[PDB]
C-alpha cells in the first residue's frame, strides 16, 4: 500500500389506540430521526416537573376551508402560556424538552382531502420588505394563534411605520425552497378516505446540550393542504383542524426573577 | 469589610443568570443565586460563581 | 388476679453555622415534638417540586419599638404567593408540606430586650365583635404582612358594617389562654445579650395525611416582646425584624384549573 507518514502535530493539518401521558390520555406514530426523548447524560440541579408540565395541551382550533393556505407555530413558543410549563421557562435561564405532536381533523366519507404535517428543525422564514433580517420579535412569536402561508409575496411598500412581519409563500414553503422536498423532514399525511388524526415525536436538537427558551425556538409546525377540501357538490366546506402538544423529559435550570418579554 | 470591631450588619450578594431584567430590589435578587454575610462574625466573604451556560465556551 | 371475660362482639363494648436548602443559604436550632418533617408513607400521582419549591423566601421586615405590642402569621397563608409554591398550591386541590423558619434581629451590646417566638399548631384567634366567629376569609388570611397584637379587647361597636376582624390580645395571646403558657408550643426565645436570631422545624401536623391548603391553615408564628426594648438614655429606639420560612418534603395532588380567591 502507498506510504504516509503524518509531520506536524495538530490534527488539523493532518490531510484529509391510546396513548396516555401525566393527566392526560389521547384515543401509526412517527418519531422523528428514531431518536426517542430523553435526559441529558451524565457528561447546578437542574428542575424537572414530571408530571406538571409532562402532559398535553390544546391549542385553539382552525378551521380549513376551499381557499385556505396553510398554518404554522413555532415550538416552545406556542406553549408560553400553558400551565406551569411557561412559569419554569420564564423563571429559568436554560430549558430543553421533546414534544409529542397530535393533529386532529375528522370528516366523512363523502369528504375528499389531504393534509401534509411537517416538523423542521430551525425554521427560519423570510420578510416582506427589501431590508433583511429586519422581523420584530413580537411578530416572530405569535405564540397559541400561529400565523398563516400565502400564495404570493406582497411586498410592504410602507418607509413611514414598516410592520416587520413574515411573508411565508406556500410554494416555497416559506423560505425560499421548494414544498415537495418538504418531505426530507419528518412529515406525516392525514388523507381523510383512509384517517383522521397524525402524529409525531419529536427529541430535541440544537447544536448545544441545553439552550434559552424565550429567544430561540428548537421546532416549526407547518400543516399545507396538498388536495383540496370539497364535499359532494357544495359551494363552501369548512372543517375543524385541532392540535394538542405534550412535553416530554423537560429540564430548567438557571433560577432567578421572572421574565416579562413585551408582545404588543 | 474594613469598618471597626464595634460595627455590624448584614449584607446580601446575589448572581443572576442572563435572559431576564437586571435586578432593581432584593425581591428580585433574592430569587437568583445569592449568599447572606454577617460583617461580625466574619471581616471577609467569598461567593463562587459557577459555570452555567448554552454554548461550552464564551466570547471575550 | 381476678378474672375478666368480655361478652360483647364489639371492643366499644369492652370494659376500659450555615444551613443551606435549595438555592439558598443562611449562614441551636429546634424540632417541634423531635420530628423531622417526611414524605407520605406507603399506606393518583402526587406532584412534587424537589427544589422548585423547597427554598428559602424572606418576608417583609417589621420594626420593634418601645410600644410594639406583637406579631402573628400564619402559614401556608404567608407563602401563597411566592414562586411556584403558590401556583402549586392554587393549580392542586390537596397539598403537604413542612416548614422551617428563621427569625433575624441583630442589635448592639448596649441594647437590652427579649422576643418570644411560638409555633402554634391550629392557632385559632378571637373575634371583635358579639357575634361569635363571624369573621372573614379576608380578613383571617392577610399573608405575608401578617398582623398584629392589642393591649386590651376593643370591641366594634358598628351594626351598619361590621368590620368582622380579630382583636387578639397580648396577655391572653389571642385566643383567652394566659401568656405564660405559651411556652407549651414550640417555642425559642431571642435575648440581645445572647444571641440574634432564632430557628425552628415544624413538621406538618394535622388530623389527616393531606388536606387542602386554601381553606386550612395549619401552622400559626407569633412574636412578641417578653422584654421592652431599650437603649441607652434614648426616648425612641427602633430595630428591625426579618423572616424567612423555607418549605420542606412538600407534595401536592388534584390537578385542575386554577383558583382565584378574592382577597378584597
Amino acid at each position: 500500500n502507498y506510504t504516509t507518514i503524518n509531520y506536524y502535530k495538530d490534527s488539523a493539518s493532518n490531510a484529509a389506540l391510546q396513548l396516555t401521558i401525566g393527566n392526560s390520555t389521547i384515543t401509526n406514530s412517527v418519531v422523528a430521526y428514531g431518536r426517542w426523548p430523553e435526559f441529558i447524560r451524565d457528561d447546578d440541579q437542574p428542575t424537572e416537573p414530571d408530571v406538571a408540565t409532562c402532559r398535553f395541551y390544546t391549542l385553539d382550533t382552525v378551521m380549513w376551508g376551499k381557499e385556505s393556505k396553510g398554518w404554522w407555530w413555532k415550538l416552545p413558543d406556542a406553549l408560553r402560556d400553558m400551565g406551569l410549563f411557561g412559569q419554569n421557562m420564564y423563571y429559568h435561564y436554560l430549558g430543553r424538552s421533546g414534544y409529542t405532536v397530535h393533529v386532529q381533523c375528522n370528516a366523512s366519507k363523502f369528504h375528499q382531502g389531504a393534509l401534509g404535517v411537517f416538523a423542521i428543525p430551525e425554521y427560519c422564514l423570510a420578510g416582506d420588505s427589501d431590508k433583511q433580517r429586519y422581523t420584530s420579535y413580537a411578530n416572530a412569536n405569535p405564540g397559541e394563534k400561529g400565523g398563516k402561508f400565502y400564495s404570493q409575496f406582497n411586498r410592504d411598500t410602507a418607509v413611514t411605520s414598516p410592520k416587520r412581519e413574515f411573508c411565508p409563500v406556500d410554494y416555497l414553503l416559506g423560505c425560499g425552497v421548494l414544498l415537495g422536498n418538504a418531505f426530507v423532514y419528518p412529515h406525516q399525511i392525514i388523507n381523510l378516505r383512509t384517517n383522521n388524526s397524525a402524529t409525531i415525536v419529536l427529541p430535541y436538537v440544537n447544536a448545544m446540550a441545553i439552550d434559552s427558551m424565550v429567544k430561540h425556538n428548537n421546532w416549526g409546525i407547518a400543516i399545507l393542504p396538498l388536495s383540496p377540501l370539497d364535499f359532494a357538490q357544495e359551494s363552501s366546506v369548512e372543517i375543524p383542524i385541532t392540535v394538542t402538544i405534550a412535553p416530554m423529559c423537560s429540564e430548567f435550570n438557571g433560577l432567578r426573577n421572572v421574565t416579562a418579554p413585551k408582545f404588543q | 469589610f474594613c469598618g471597626s470591631m464595634m460595627a455590624t450588619g448584614k449584607i446580601l450578594v446575589a448572581y443572576a443568570p442572563p435572559g431576564a431584567q437586571p435586578p432593581t430590589s432584593r425581591k428580585e435578587a433574592m430569587l437568583g443565586t445569592h449568599v447572606i454575610w454577617d460583617l461580625g462574625l466574619q471581616s471577609s466573604c467569598t461567593m463562587v460563581v459557577p459555570w452555567i451556560s448554552n454554548v461550552t465556551y464564551r466570547q471575550t
